[PDB]
């Protein structure tokens, strides 16, 4: 809703329910500014505090629209580094939908498109704002975020090994190769392309990979 | 029961119902359903004291203009089309001239019926459908059709002298510009909010004059039965633009002599400088030809569905498509007679001819009216 | 085995007998790629060995495969039409 | 109550993105080295460290 | 004159300095009397300044401004059937919204665009007025009023140039139609201008298939009739003097499939022209070349329209693509389903030439998957080589979880409950998991049913099913019908065709009964079992460990698993006992799911289900009475109560259940009904004959926000279950079933609503023919 007060009295009541943690009425009072005073100056700060509201309210796609709002309202701001961190942080929290994370059936054999979107925005933080406090964290998220897709592409390279389409198995390992070397799963894919070679009787070409295996036995 | 099912918009009934002078009917010979509840630009003729009556079902009559005594009869139900003795389906009106009752059908055929018996003394296919009544004159059959053609057929047999596409609107924007033959010029309006003079003799456009607006990018009235047919007294051509905007303009150039580019004026008669009308709210008003200077005004017909006004028995007569007849004063709009001789609603205009006042309505069919 | 039913594992990327006749050892990659297009597998770290490898399983017993490799040199010029059969 | 595997905590996802670690990489012989960094998932890294996780700020 | 400052007042969207840059009297610039008036127009050109009163204190500027911005609300009134956002989309087409700058000149332009909407929607007969309601600081409410008269409606369609077809029979193959009589009711009708254009191409097809290759529609004239409802149509066409398809001149890049293309172009020379067939036969090549790899089979026909004999010869310009467009494929929309589970539900393999069907063949399996909401993709043509299409299978999955409700009354009393959840292929990871069970003060029942359909990648459905029903049925301790039943039936399904698949399993039926009821049909099974326990008491135990072999076969010819509509899946089940079984019996069971579209738009489809089966002893025994058949109420027959279809058990003249509750749980005992007592619960028959016919039915007042995955269906659920071992020897005193004439019947409508836990079918059915003691709960709610 829009409980319309004076804009600061909106903003104070926007700020208070954030301090309460009641984001639902913080969002209600942060909406009280940006619907009555979107020409309000701290509507940017409202958009920042809305991400502090939404994401902590588990309103992560509403945070994501508020992320793009602060991006569209401020193409330049020194608080985009919060937002561009929060952007991928939304897009990695866009992943979690069900309790497969406990079971070891966690989303790294699953739909990666938000996670690959998170790989952009986490890196768009570190490249667009290397000055941030958030930069080495998104880098640490990015450290996982090659490897989420690695086991996901390994799960594809698993599948075509089960399918036995050894033309295709080479290519999924090749995509596992050409993106991330610093995944052991790619070096676990290193027998698998070499496997696909021998199943297509490219043993000597597999032997080239066996030398790579002999090199990446180190 | 049915109290909570549907939803319409406002329409006003008849106020000021006065019949201090009594109206009546002279007879009510009633040829079936006439024009029908469906829309057709057919209209009966009352000529030679012979009620040249009809229906789009086929049964074309000659009734006596003293009692509706049947003089002749035929059936123009089409025997041999697609579906095995199809009805007549007449588009163009009853135009009786020579040994030819020129009637355009919705089979895209103009039938010219021998007025002695009603047998088709010639028939010919039309182009499109006759948006206008057949204005058959000078050996030509002049209709502005649905596809905007200016036809001329050799009215002895229907040999097409020309067929020329004139001002044809974006759709079939319904407003009848009957091409009225006058002063060596084919004078006809335009449902593009325009008007034109064409050559009478060969169908050669003397000028076409855009006057006011019409449907297509300027959404104007559809219910407005604007008389885009010019009623042509002299080199000042009097006609309506398709949005109900009246003009008086030069016959030879198209230059406006005076205008009433105003309202959504539907039906108009030019009784010298007494232009009696039917407005969009059916408000009857008397205008000059000296301008359209308002002489009197009556909205005692409010939101009716009127026919054309006519001075008959000393009073301005207007019927409606509710079925009421009204005797408006020739001066300011006093009902002198009000006649509910129909309830099916006069779709056609009164024929103040042969001593009678003839309407064949939708099912209030042929009604000779006296008072 | 003893199962009465077996669907078929099926993938192309082959080269026809017409496809071998278009080209020759010496005919460069591009010159092959106008006749044969790209491969769906090339030597991914070394030379230009354009693998066109057919692999198909026709039922319970038997396997059908046409492993064609095209070792072009570093200059693009073909050095090897290795139209190797199944197994 | 009684559980082999933490009966109250089975939630969708964890903090493993913060617990992330890079893995073993190419030592391949020459001519057998592939352009393994050509995809973006060789992680374009800049630094400037600051806080991590929940220690990061919320404006 | 030079400005020293300007007085920036009343803006509401424009800033103070943002006003200044639109002022040519901006602070520091020289100020002319033209710049005063140039500040009038340019601050008007902000679009946000309602009045602009450029004045100066000598030359010290001050611009008194009232303002256009925030439209604080937009209100709608009288738009009963029209969604107001459609009205607001015209307002959004006007660039106007809540919180916008309201020009008070474009008020009618909105009402233009609302009437232009009313024009285009199928009316014109309505009126709109934007009611400006002024609100504080400048603001405005855009109240909108809607006085709807009527929609325009089709009256008459004249077609001239038609000569060989009736315009009336033209309409009978057209979209635009009229006439709901009381001789053939078809339901009410209206007008839309888009139904014209299809009916043009309905007619364009209608002459093309006949031969008329000179057929052309000249024009059409919809009467803008002086009634504002009359839609009379005058079409001009030219019929087109039917042409004879006299031969084909197909050539071009035929890709070596020229005779194969010629098989598709097997036409009769001199047959009447059917260019719609010619359209399809091009696509026949496109399917042919598409399955031959050629993802771009450019096939262009050309009718050599030879008017001199009224014939058409047929040039056809063919250009195949390349073969190996299937480089790789991508998968998406699988965040709680593993890709390889879905990837193995696909037939087109990477590193291949294109099979045009194998994508959809896999997608049909993914349609027959059923745990989706949309199975779709992105066939991404990768440029760079015509060996490159990377098909991104982005699908929409379905919900998971399926609960079955049933309860006495719990948490205010003793905890007695029926539960059960079905995982809908658990985590989408190749484990079809459905679990049920119930623990009461009356039973302790557990059960599992889990299928790994691809434990082995051939299609080996790893279907494990176990149970333990400690059904105790407590009067006080065990006195009425206690049975501890338990055991195993692990099952396996194998590929036999892509439509045929057989079933096999091994059943361990271990039951532990005590205090058996005086109902006679129980004892005649016991007397065929060799036991002869005491009829007049429940002091009778039964400890049986039966060992059965189970079998069956499913047919697979039907559209979907999520919303199937056409075809038939015949799914055999059956069981037989083995040497080692504590009872020697058998049972087969026969059910149908036949899907016949009576409406091929599939808003009405015959849904043919039946139920059959027969089982008896396997020598010396009977089939057990708990293995007999049932229906009625909680079954495919509803409107009844639980198990009304089957023979009816009659208690022996009975003394004691080893405990009789105080004139409660009466079982013909000494403590009530001290005689034979009959029951109307269907104890079951060894033969089943149940059939109901369901029919898809659309929903008229339900938005397709939620009408799509749901369906409504009427039925006539009747049936007959009888026991061939139910005699009439002393059963002459009882209801007597030994024939298929025990015709029960109800009829009613079922309401499949798909919840976030899937479809939960609720219903009403009404019995009008009840056979031998049926209990009726006409309101039936199921899952």
């Amino acid at each position: 809703e829009v409980p319309d007060n004076p804009p600061n009295e909106i903003y104070a009541t926007a700020q208070q329910k954030l301090q309460d943690g009641n984001w639902r009425q913080a969002i209600t009072q942060l909406e009280a500014l940006d619907n009555r005073y979107p020409f309000g100056p701290y509507s940017q700060q409202v958009q920042l505090d809305l991400i502090y509201a939404y994401y902590k309210n588990a309103d992560l796609p509403l945070a994501q629209a508020a992320i793009d709002r602060f991006i569209r309202l401020n193409p330049t701001h020194p608080n985009i580094d919060y937002v561009m961190y929060m952007r991928g942080l939304t897009n990695m929290a866009l992943d979690d939908s069900a309790l497969q994370g406990f079971f070891g059936v966690d989303r790294s054999d699953r739909d990666p498109q938000h996670a690959r979107a998170a790989f952009s925005d986490f890196s768009k933080l570190v490249r667009g704002y290397p000055n941030s406090q958030y930069t080495t964290d998104a880098t640490k998220r990015l450290v996982f975020l090659k490897d989420r897709l690695a086991k996901y592409e390994y799960s594809v390279a698993e599948y075509y090994t089960e399918r036995g389409a050894w033309v295709a198995v080479v290519n999924r390992v090749e995509g596992m190769l050409r993106d991330y070397p610093d995944t052991q799963a790619t070096r676990d894919a290193l027998p698998l392309m070499e496997n696909a070679y021998r199943q297509m009787q490219m043993n000597a070409q597999a032997e080239k990979v066996a030398k790579i295996i002999a090199a990446n036995s180190s | 029961l049915f109290n909570s099912e549907e939803d319409v918009v406002k329409m006003s009934p008849l106020p000021t119902v006065e019949n201090q002078f009594t109206p009546t009917t002279a007879w009510s010979t009633s040829v079936g359903s006439g024009i029908g509840n469906f829309y057709s630009n057919l209209h009966p003729a009352l000529a030679d004291n012979v009620v040249y009556a009809a229906d789009r079902a086929g049964l074309v009559k000659a009734l006596n203009a003293d009692d509706g005594k049947e003089i002749w009869s035929v059936s123009l139900a089409e025997k041999d089309g697609w579906f095995s003795k199809e009805p007549a389906l007449l588009s163009g009106g009853v135009t009786v001239s020579g040994g030819h009752v020129y009637i355009g059908s919705e089979k895209a055929q103009v039938y010219a019926l021998n007025t002695s018996d009603g047998t088709v003394a010639w028939q010919t296919k039309v182009a499109g459908e006759a948006l206008s009544r057949p204005v058959v004159s000078d050996g030509l059959v002049l209709i502005h059709t649905s596809n905007g053609q200016l036809q001329a057929l050799n009215e002895a047999d229907g040999a097409v002298k020309w067929t020329v596409n004139l001002d044809m609107p974006s759709l079939s924007l319904r407003g009848e510009s009957a091409p009225t033959t006058a002063f060596g010029a084919a004078v006809v309006g335009g449902d593009n909010g325009r008007v034109s003079a064409v050559l009478m003799e060969q169908g050669q456009m003397i000028w076409q004059q855009r006057i006011s607006q019409a449907t297509g990018s300027t959404e104007i009235d559809r219910l407005s039965d604007v008389d885009t047919t010019p009623v042509v007294v002299n080199g000042v051509v009097f006609a309506l633009a398709y949005n109900g905007n009246l003009t008086a303009l030069d016959l030879r150039s198209g230059q406006i002599m005076w205008k009433r580019e105003l309202g959504s004026v539907n039906d108009f008669i030019v009784d010298g400088n007494r232009i009696y009308l039917v407005d969009q709210n059916d408000r009857v008003m008397a205008l000059t030809i000296d301008g359209g200077v308002t002489l009197w005004t009556q909205s005692d017909l409010l939101h009716r569905l009127l026919t054309s006004p006519v001075l008959y028995n000393g009073n301005l007569v207007v019927g409606d498509s509710e079925g009421y007849l009204h005797w408006i004063n020739v001066e300011d709009g006093r009902f002198v007679a009000q006649q509910k001789v129909d309830s099916s609603g006069f779709q056609t205009e009164p024929v103040a001819a042969d001593g009678k006042l003839l309407i064949q309505a939708k099912d209030g069919t042929v009604y000779s009216i006296t008072r | 085995e003893r199962v009465v039913y077996r669907p078929d594992i099926n993938q192309g990327n082959y080269l026809t007998a017409n496809d071998v006749s278009k080209i020759r050892v010496g005919m460069t990659q591009q010159q092959v790629a106008y006749a044969l297009g790209t491969p769906l597998m090339s030597d991914p770290f070394g030379t230009n060995t354009w693998f066109y490898v057919f692999r198909q399983q026709p039922g319970h017993e038997g396997v059908t495969q046409q492993t064609l490799t095209l070792t072009f040199n570093s200059s693009g010029v073909l050095t090897n039409i290795d139209n190797k059969p199944a197994l | 109550c009684s559980s082999d595997s933490r009966y109250k905590r089975q939630v969708s996802g964890d903090e493993a993105y913060l617990e992330a670690a890079p893995l073993a990489e190419l030592h391949a012989p020459a001519g057998m080295i592939l352009p393994v960094t050509s995809g973006d998932y060789a992680i374009p890294v800049t630094n400037g460290s600051g806080a991590v996780g929940k220690a990061l700020d919320i404006r | 004159f030079v400005v020293k400052d300007i007085h920036f007042e009343g803006l509401q969207r424009v800033a103070v300095g943002a006003a200044l840059l639109s002022m040519p009297v901006r602070t520091g610039d020289t100020v002319n009397d033209e710049d005063i008036s140039n500040t009038i127009r340019a601050l008007f050109a902000t679009g946000n300044f309602e009045d602009v009163r450029v004045l100066r204190d000598g030359d010290t500027l001050l611009v008194q401004v009232k303002e256009r911005p925030t439209i604080a609300s937009i209100t709608f009134s009288g738009n009963k059937s029209v969604k107001d956002d459609m009205l607001k989309q015209n307002l959004e087409a006007s660039g106007v919204r809540v919180g916008e700058s309201l020009d008070r000149t474009t008020i009618a332009d909105i009402e233009k665009g609302l009437e232009d909407f009313y024009y285009s929607v199928g009316k014109y007969s309505a009126s709109v007025k934007a009611v400006v309601t002024p609100l504080p600081r400048n603001r405005v409410d855009l109240k909108l009023v809607f006085q709807e008269g009527v929609s325009a409606e089709i009256q008459q369609i004249n077609i001239v140039g038609n000569h060989a077809f009736t315009t009336d029979e033209l309409i009978s193959h057209f979209q635009l139609r009229d006439e709901v009589p009381w001789w053939n009711v078809v339901g009410d009708r209206k007008y839309q201008k888009q139904k014209l254009a299809g009916d043009l191409e309905t007619l364009r097809s209608y002459y093309l298939d006949r031969g008329y290759a000179r057929f052309n529609i000249d024009s059409t004239q919809v009467s803008l009739t002086p009634d504002k409802k009359g839609i009379y149509v005058t079409v001009n066409i030219t019929e087109g003097d039917q042409y004879k398809l006299s031969g084909v001149e197909v050539s071009g890049n035929l890709a070596g499939h020229s005779a194969e293309i010629e098989q598709l172009t097997k036409i009769e020379p001199g047959e009447l022209y059917n260019g719609t067939k010619v359209t399809k036969m091009e696509d026949d090549i496109k399917k042919l070349l598409g399955r031959y790899g050629y993802a771009y089979p450019r096939v262009q026909s050309m009718p050599e329209i030879n008017d001199a004999d009224k014939t058409v010869k047929l040039r056809v310009n063919v250009d195949a693509g390349n073969r190996f467009y299937v480089r790789k494929i991508r998968f998406e929309g699988n965040d709680t389903s593993k890709d390889a589970v879905l990837r193995r539900e696909m037939r087109q393999m990477e590193g291949a030439w294109l099979g045009s069907d194998l994508v959809d063949q896999g997608k049909e399996r993914l349609n027959r998957l059923g745990f989706f909401e949309t199975v779709d993709t992105d066939t991404q043509r990768v440029p760079g080589s015509p060996d490159q299409v990377d098909v991104v299978y982005k699908v929409k999955e379905r919900n998971t979880g399926s609960f079955n409700f049933g309860i006495g009354y719990g948490t205010e009393s003793g905890v007695s409950f029926q539960a059960g959840v079905q995982q809908d292929n658990w985590l989408g990871t190749g484990y079809a998991v459905g679990i049920n069970g119930t623990k009461n003060d009356y039973q302790t029942y557990a059960e599992l049913s889990v299928t790994n359909p691809y434990f082995t990648v051939d299609g080996v459905s790893l279907g494990g099913r176990l149970f333990y029903n400690d059904f105790q049925a407590d009067d006080a301790d065990l006195s009425d019908y206690t049975n501890k039943s338990y055991g195993t039936d692990v099952t396996l399904g194998f590929p036999i065709n892509e439509y045929n698949s057989l079933r096999a399993g091994l059943g361990y039926v271990h039951n532990s009964l005590s205090n058996m009821q005086p109902q006679v049909a129980m004892w005649r099974y016991l007397y065929s079992m060799g036991e002869h326990p005491s009829t007049s008491d429940q002091d009778n135990s039964f400890k049986t460990d039966d060992f059965t072999f189970n079998y069956g076969w499913t047919y697979n010819k039907l559209d979907r698993g999520y919303f199937p509509t056409d075809g038939s899946r015949v799914n055999l089940t059956g069981k037989v006992t083995i040497p080692g079984s504590d009872n020697e019996y058998y049972k087969v069971t026969l059910d149908t799911a036949t899907y016949v579209p009576i409406d091929d738009d599939h808003k009405w489809v015959v849904l043919g289900r039946t139920r059959w089966g027969y089982g008896d002893g396997l020598g010396g025994k009977e089939m057990p009475f708990y293995e007999n058949f049932y229906a009625g109420g909680s079954s495919t027959v509803r409107g009844f109560q639980s198990n009304t279809i089957g023979p009816k058990a009659v208690y022996f003249p009975h003394q004691a259940s080893n405990y009789d509750p105080d004139y409660d749980y009466e079982c013909a005992t000494q403590d009530g009904a001290k005689d034979l007592c009959k029951s109307d619960d269907a104890v079951g028959g060894n033969a089943m004959a149940v059939a109901s016919l369901e029919f898809i039915t659309p929903t008229p007042f339900i938005s397709d926000k939620y009408a799509n995955s749901v369906r409504t269906s009427f039925f006539w659920d009747m049936g007959t279950v009888w026991d061939t071992n139910w005699d009439s020897s002393q059963y002459s005193g009882y209801p007597d079933y030994s024939d298929p004439s025990n015709i029960r019947m109800s009829a009613g409508i079922a309401l499949q609503w798909m919840s976030p836990l899937g479809p939960l079918v609720f219903s009403y059915a009404q019995p009008f023919k009840k056979y031998d003691g049926d209990k009726a709960e006409q309101f039936q709610f199921n899952i």
